[PDB]
RNA sequence: UCUGGGUCGGGGUUUCGUACGUAGCAGAGCAGCUCCCUCGCUGCGAUCUAUUGAAAGUCAGCCCUCGACACAAGGGUUUGU
RNA sequence: CGUUCAUAGCGACGUCGCUUUUUGAUCCUUCGAUGUCGGCUCUUCCUAUCAUUGUGAAGCAGAAUUCACCAAGCGUUGGAUUGUUCACCCACUAAUAGGGAACGUGAGCUGGGUUUAGACCGUCGUGAGACAGGUUAGUUUUACCCUACUGAUGAUGUGUUGUUGCCAUGGUAAUCCUGCUCAGUACGAGAGGAACCGCAGGUUCAGACAUUUGGUGUAUGUGCUUGGCUGAGGAGCCAAUGGGGCGAAGCUACCAUCUGUGGGAUUAUGACUGAACGCCUCUAAGUCAGAAUCCCGCCCAGGCGGAACGAUACGGCAGCGCCGC
RNA sequence: GAAUGGAUGAACGAGAUUCCCACUGUCCCUACCUACUAUCCAGCGAAACCACAGCCAAGGGAACGGGCUUGGCGGAAUCAG
RNA sequence: CCUCUGGCAUGUUGGAACAAUGUAGGUAAGGGAAGUCGGCAAGCCGGAUCCGUAACUUCGGGAUAAGGAUUGGCUCUAAGG
RNA sequence: UGGCCAUGGAAGUCGGAAUCCGCUAAGGAGUGUGUAACAACUCACCUGCCGAAUCAACUAGCCCUGAAAAUGGAUGGCGCU
RNA sequence: AGGGCGAAGCCAGAGGAAACUCUGGUGGAGGUCCGUAGCGGUCCUGACGUGCAAAUCGGUCGUCCGACCUGGGUAUAGGGG
C-alpha cells in the first residue's frame, strides 16, 4: 500500500555487491536495474530495496555464466530515512531472487535494510536482523 | 523523538543530526558527527580520547 | 543529419533573459482575483529571510508509509516585523490595461520610509512630502482629499494599499525601509477603500494576513552568482579530458544554416540574482515575537506544547550572517529563494487549494535550535551549562 | 542624532583536542657519588598524571555588546517646466 | 486469400502517383583550395506516429490487437563486438519510430579510419613500381574585426530628479510510470482477466536551496609528524600548498532538501433538431459534447509606450512655478 | 611454404594486439580549492586581414545573397564573452 | 630536500581585483573503465630487512617473479679492534 | 420438386450445365443471411393510406477527396467572397 | 655518482674405495640490470602555435664500460661526396 520514497542509490551498473544468501554465489555483478527508464549517458542505479539483474562472477558453477534477478539488501552509500536519520551499512550486498520476489536461497547472512524488508516480504522472512 | 547517544563520544544526538552505521556483525552505531565516526573507523579507543564522555568518566573529571 | 540519440534539452526557455534582475525586492506579478463577497483583507506581506532549521512532526496522510510517523523537515524563518500602511492608490480598468488613477498618501510618514525617497539621505535636507502634509490640516486640503477618495469610490476598481517595512526593528544594516503596493481584496470598492482609510498610518502584523497551515507563494530574487560558464549556468555536459580549447563549453553552438546562433543555444552569462516566484510553501508556524508583561517572553517562539522549554527560534550564536529574530516570524516548509537578509514578498495563493497535502494540519513536535555556526550539539545554553559543568572561565 | 557607523576590548558561538611552566612516590632502565644505601641521595630518561574540556583561532561576509578610543554638515561635478 | 465472405486484415495480372533520409544519370557552381568518414557535444525543424492524450475498425468477449483519424505536446535509454555508417546481441523500458538542417556541427574536439613520405605481407610486374587486397608508424594553425547569440553599461523622449506602478510585445513547461483500491469483479465454458473515481509514491525535465548527510578546505584554523635551520629550551621558519588527522564559514551534489498550477476556442469523433428528397439523414440555415492540440492564464523579460505621486536649486552671485495683461 | 629462407624460441623491446587482478574523477556527474593568466588601471604598444560593407524569410539569379525583388523590419557609443 | 662560503634580485614592468574560458597543480561520497578507437590521462606500486618465489628455459636466466611481514621514539644488552 | 450435376454436403442457396410449366395476383428451379443439410429469416406482382411529378444511366463545368518534409513565408505584398 | 645480479680462478669443510660430488666462503666477469652527469628523444597526439624558439618548454620516457659521449686537427665536393 504505502510506497517506497527515493533513497540515495549507490550501485550503478557495474557493481559487484556480495551475495548475502546461502546459494553458493559470492558476488553479484549488477548488469542492470529493474524499472529504470533513464536518460542519455546515465548509468542505471540501484539503492537498497531495488530489484536488479545480476550475473554471478564467483561461486558455484551452476549459477555462473547466466543472469538472475536479485535484490539489494544493504548498501554502503548512505541514504536518508524520512525520520531524518542517515544510515549506511559497511557493505553492499544482495540476494539472488526469482521474478515474483521469492528467494532461491534460504537464509540471509547479515542485516537487511528495512527499506528492503517492508518492500520484499520473503526476503524479510529469511532476514535475521533488520536495519 | 528518541534522542540517541553517540557510540564514540557519548553526547546526545538530536533527531536531525549525525549518521547511523550498521555493521555486518549485526549491530549498529550512532555518530554525532564525522569526527566521532572517523575515530571509530580508525579504531580509536574512546576512553583514551580526552573530549569524550568515556574518557572523562575514566579520569573522574567533574564531581 | 538528425542527432543520433535523443535527450531532453538543458534548462527552460520559460525563464530567459537569464539576466540580472532589475528589481531587488521581488514584484508580485499577479495578486489573486478579489471575489467580491468574502470580507476585506491584505493579499501580501514583506518579510526577510533570516535562516533555515529543522522541525519534527507527526504526519497525518493516511495511506503513506509515513502515516503517524515522526518525520523531520527543513524550514525557513522569515522574520516579518509588522508593516505600516502609509498610502492607498486607486486603479481603473481600461482597454489599454489598468491605469493608476489616484494616490492618497497618509499624513505622517516615518524616516524609515522617507529614507527610500532619497538616493543620499546624509546629503538631503529631508524635504519630501513636506508641502504634501500641509493638506491634512485645513478646510481646503481635507475637502480635496475627500473629493479624491470620493472619485476613487466612483471610478476605481482595484485598490492597493501602500505599506512599508519597519526597518528599525531588524538586525539588518539598512534603515531605508522597503515600500510595496499590496492589494485589498474583498467587498465593494467603497467598503474596500474605507477599510484602507481606517488602516492609514497603522501597524499591520503577519497574523492579520496569513494563518497557519496555509500555502503561500514566496517571491524574491535569487542568490546571485555572477558571470558563470555554460556548464554551471545551463548544466551542459562537460567535454572530456582531451579537448584542446577547453571543456566546460558546448561544442556545437548551432547548425550551419540557420546562419545565426539561436536564442535557444546555451551561452555563458549571469547566473543568479534572477526574479523567481516559488509557490506552495506551507506555513508550519506563525511565531509570536519577544514581548514584555513583567519580564521577557522569549519562550513563545520555539517552544511547542510537547517540548515546553524556554527557547526562541534563534539558535546558539544567532542565525548566521543575520542576527536575532526578536520579532514575529513565519516558518515555511523547505527552502525559499535568495540569500540570508534578503527582503522577501509573501503572497496568498492564486489557486484553489484542495489537495490532501495542502489542507494538512501541522502540529510541530520539536524545533531544532542547535547552533548553525559549526556542528552544534546543544539546544540551549542552560543545557550546555548542565552537560559541561564548570569551566576555567569562572 | 531611532545619535550614528568604525577600531580595540569583552561575552556568546564554534574548530581543534588539553599549551608553556611547575610539581609528582608515575616512568623501561641506566649512570655519578656516597650513608654502597638498590626507595640510598643525586642525575640522565621516550612517555605518563595533575594543574587543564586546557592552549590557540573564531569575520575578514558568524551573533550580542552600549566598556575603551578616536572620527562623524565634510569635499568635488550637476541639472530648470 | 481470409472455414463461409473480393475489400476486418490482405491482395495477383494491370495501372496512376508522391518522395529526395538510397544509388545512379548529369556536370550548372567552385581547382590564386568551400578542410575530405565516423563518434562525441548542442540546438532546432519535419512526420511518412514506436509510446503517451482523444477517437473510429476488426476475423474487438476479457486480456492481448493489428487497421485507420486528429495529432509532432512530451519522450524514445544502459551496454558487448566493430574506425565504422550499417549490423547484430544482452538488458531495461511506456517506447527502445523514422528523418532533415552544406549527407547540421574539425578557428567545437577527437583523429580509430580513409588519404603523402618510413616499413611488412600476399597477388601482379623483367623492373622502377602497382593493388576500393591486408597490416603497423605517422605535426589537426589563427579571432583582438563585422555580424549573430549570451550577458553588461548606456542611448532618445518625458522641464530635472526620485517613486510606486501598468503592460505593447517577445519567451514559456511540465512529463510519463508503478503500487494499492476498484477486483480475482465485469467479460469468459474455463484458462485467464480489464476499466473510471480515489489513495500512496516514483521516472525524466524545470526552478531553487544548504537545516541536515556528503564533497571541497591555504580561515594556512588546530593538533600530529619527516629533513634542515635559528647554540638549546620555548617560540618558530624553509621544503612553489613539506606531509598528514580533524576542520568553521562559503561555494556545492537526485550524493542532501523543497516547489512545479487554471481556463477558452475548438480538431478527430459521437450526437441533437432538421430540410434538401411527403420518409431518412450530424448539415444545408440552426444546436450539443469534445482532446498530451492551438490561444491565453500562471511564470520570465519589459517598447524611441504610457501612470499616479513626491521633491523641485535662499544665496554668498541665483534661477525658476503660476496668474494676468 | 622452406637462406625470394620454412618451423621454432629462453632472454630482451619507450614495438603490435587480448584478457584478469589491483588501482583510480576515464565515466555515472559533476563539485570545491590553489598558483599564473584573462579582467580594471599607469606606462609602453605591435600584426595578420581589409572592393564597399555588415539584421532576417522567401524569390529569382552562374541552380546555397549583405547588397537585387517582395515581405519582416531598423534607435547613439560601447564592455566581457 | 635544507644549510655555510660566495652570489643574486625572480629573468623586458608595476598597482587593484579574484568573473567566465584556460595553463599548471590538488581533493573528492557510493560505484570502479560502465568512459574511450584504445585504461589515453592519473592512480596504484615503490626504499630497506626478513621470509617466499611459478610456468617456461639456450640451464645462464625468468627474478625486485608473484605473495607476505616488519620499519618510529626512548632506555638498555650482546657481538665484533 | 431431395429438379439435375455434384454425396463431402447444396431439396433456391461451397461451385458449375441448366433453367421451363402449374397455380397464377404471383414468387427466380432463386439476391442474400445462414445451415453438414434443412429450417427460420430476407430479397417480385398486387393492393390500404397519403397526393405530382418521379427515377435511372451516362456526360462535362466550378468546388471537394485523392494531396507527406524538414529555419518562419509568400496569387509579389497587403488583402479580397 | 651510488646500488643489484655474482661468471671463471682460489680456499676450507663433508662425503666418495675411485671418478669426482656437495656445503660455506672468497673472487669480481659482462656490447649484464637499476640509476645520476652525459648522450638521446617514447607518450601526453600536454604547453606553445603572429612562439622564448624558422622545431622551443614541462612532466613522462630510452641509454648510461661500449658498435659509449665529446673538443681541436685532418681527409672526402656536386651526377660528386
Ligand atoms: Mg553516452
Ligand atoms: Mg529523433
Ligand atoms: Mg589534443
Ligand atoms: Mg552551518
Ligand atoms: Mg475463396
Ligand atoms: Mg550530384
Ligand atoms: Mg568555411
Ligand atoms: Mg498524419
Ligand atoms: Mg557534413
Ligand atoms: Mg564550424
Ligand atoms: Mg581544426
Ligand atoms: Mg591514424
Ligand atoms: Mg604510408
Ligand atoms: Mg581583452
Ligand atoms: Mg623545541
Ligand atoms: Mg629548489
Ligand atoms: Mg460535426
Ligand atoms: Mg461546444
Ligand atoms: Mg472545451
Ligand atoms: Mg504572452
Ligand atoms: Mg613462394
Ligand atoms: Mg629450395
Ligand atoms: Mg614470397
Ligand atoms: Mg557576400
Ligand atoms: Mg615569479
Ligand atoms: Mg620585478
Ligand atoms: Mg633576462
Ligand atoms: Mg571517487
Ligand atoms: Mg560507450
Ligand atoms: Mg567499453
Ligand atoms: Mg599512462
Ligand atoms: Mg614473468
Ligand atoms: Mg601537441
Ligand atoms: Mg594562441
Ligand atoms: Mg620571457
Amino acid at each position: 500500500s504505502g510506497a517506497k520514497f527515493r533513497i540515495s542509490l549507490g550501485l550503478p551498473v557495474g557493481a559487484v555487491i556480495n551475495c548475502a544468501d546461502n546459494t553458493g554465489a559470492k558476488n553479484l555483478y549488477i548488469i542492470s536495474v529493474k524499472g529504470i527508464k533513464g536518460r542519455l549517458n546515465r548509468l542505471p542505479a540501484a539503492g537498497v530495496g531495488d530489484m536488479v539483474m545480476a550475473t554471478v562472477k564467483k561461486g558455484k558453477p551452476e549459477l555462473r555464466k547466466k543472469v538472475h534477478p536479485a535484490v539489494v539488501i544493504r548498501q554502503r552509500k548512505s541514504y536518508r530515512r524520512k525520520d531524518g536519520v542517515f544510515l549506511y551499512f559497511e557493505d553492499n550486498a544482495g540476494v539472488i531472487v526469482n521474478n515474483k520476489g521469492e528467494m532461491k536461497g534460504s537464509a540471509i547472512t547479515g542485516p537487511v535494510a528495512k527499506e528492503c524488508a517492508d518492500l520484499w516480504p520473503r526476503i524479510a522472512s529469511n532476514a535475521g536482523s533488520i536495519a | 523523538m528518541k534522542v540517541e547517544l553517540c557510540s564514540f563520544s557519548g553526547y546526545k544526538i538530536y533527531p536531525g543530526h549525525g549518521r547511523r552505521y550498521a555493521r555486518t556483525d549485526g549491530k549498529v552505531f550512532q555518530f554525532l558527527n564525522a569526527k566521532c565516526e572517523s575515530a571509530f573507523l580508525s579504531k580509536r579507543n574512546p576512553r583514551q580520547i580526552n573530549w569524550t564522555v568515556l574518557y572523562r568518566r575514566k579520569h573522574k573529571k567533574g564531581q | 543529419s538528425h542527432r543520433k540519440f535523443s535527450a531532453p534539452r538543458h534548462g527552460s526557455l520559460g525563464f530567459l533573459p537569464r539576466k540580472r534582475s532589475s528589481r531587488h525586492r521581488g514584484k508580485v506579478k499577479s495578486f489573486p482575483k478579489d471575489d467580491p463577497s468574502k470580507p476585506v483583507h491584505l493579499t501580501a506581506f514583506l518579510g526577510y529571510k533570516a535562516g533555515m532549521t529543522h522541525i519534527v512532526r507527526e504526519v497525518d496522510r493516511p495511506g503513506s508509509k509515513v502515516n503517524k510517523k515522526e518525520v523531520v523537515e527543513a524550514v525557513t524563518i522569515v522574520e516579518t516585523p509588522p508593516m505600516v500602511v502609509v498610502g492607498i492608490v486607486g486603479y481603473v480598468e481600461t482597454p489599454r490595461g489598468l491605469r493608476t488613477f489616484k494616490t492618497v498618501f497618509a499624513e505622517h510618514i516615518s524616516d524609515e520610509c522617507k529614507r527610500r525617497f532619497y538616493k543620499n539621505w546624509h546629503k538631503s535636507k529631508k524635504k519630501a512630502f513636506t508641502k504634501y502634509c500641509k493638506k491634512w490640516q485645513d478646510d481646503a486640503g481635507k475637502r480635496q482629499l475627500d473629493k479624491d477618495f470620493s472619485s476613487m469610490k466612483k471610478y476605481c476598481q482595484v485598490i492597493r494599499v501602500l505599506a512599508h517595512t519597519q526597518m528599525r526593528l531588524l538586525p539588518l544594516r539598512q534603515k531605508k525601509a522597503h515600500l510595496m503596493e499590496i492589494q485589498v481584496n474583498g467587498g465593494t470598492v467603497a467598503e474596500k477603500l474605507d477599510w484602507a482609510r481606517e488602516r492609514l498610518e497603522q501597524q499591520v502584523p503577519v497574523s492579520q494576513v496569513f494563518g497557519q497551515d496555509e500555502m503561500i507563494d514566496v517571491i524574491g530574487v535569487t542568490k546571485g552568482k555572477g558571470y558563470k560558464g555554460v556548464t554551471s549556468r545551463w548544466h551542459t555536459k562537460k567535454l572530456p579530458r582531451k579537448t584542446h580549447r577547453g571543456l566546460r563549453k558546448v561544442a556545437c553552438i548551432g547548425a550551419w544554416h540557420p546562419a545565426r546562433v539561436a536564442f535557444s543555444v546555451a551561452r555563458a552569462g549571469q547566473k543568479g540574482y534572477h526574479h523567481r516566484t516559488e509557490i506552495n510553501k506551507k506555513i508550519y508556524k506563525i511565531g509570536q515575537g519577544y514581548l514584555i508583561k513583567d519580564g521577557k517572553l522569549i519562550k513563545n517562539n520555539a517552544s511547542t506544547d510537547y517540548d515546553l522549554s524556554d527557547k526562541s527560534i534563534n539558535p546558539l550564536g544567532g542565525f548566521v550572517h543575520y542576527g536575532e529574530v526578536t520579532n514575529d516570524f513565519v516558518m515555511l516548509k523547505g527552502c525559499v529563494v535568495g540569500t540570508k537578509k534578503r527582503v522577501l514578498t509573501l503572497r496568498k495563493s492564486l489557486l484553489v487549494q484542495t489537495k490532501r497535502r495542502a489542507l494538512e494540519k501541522i502540529d510541530l513536535k520539536f524545533i531544532d535550535t542547535t547552533s548553525k555556526f559549526g556542528h552544534g550539539r546543544f539546544q540551549t545554553v542552560e543545557e550546555k551549562k548542565a552537560f559541561m559543568g564548570p569551566l576555567k572561565k569562572d
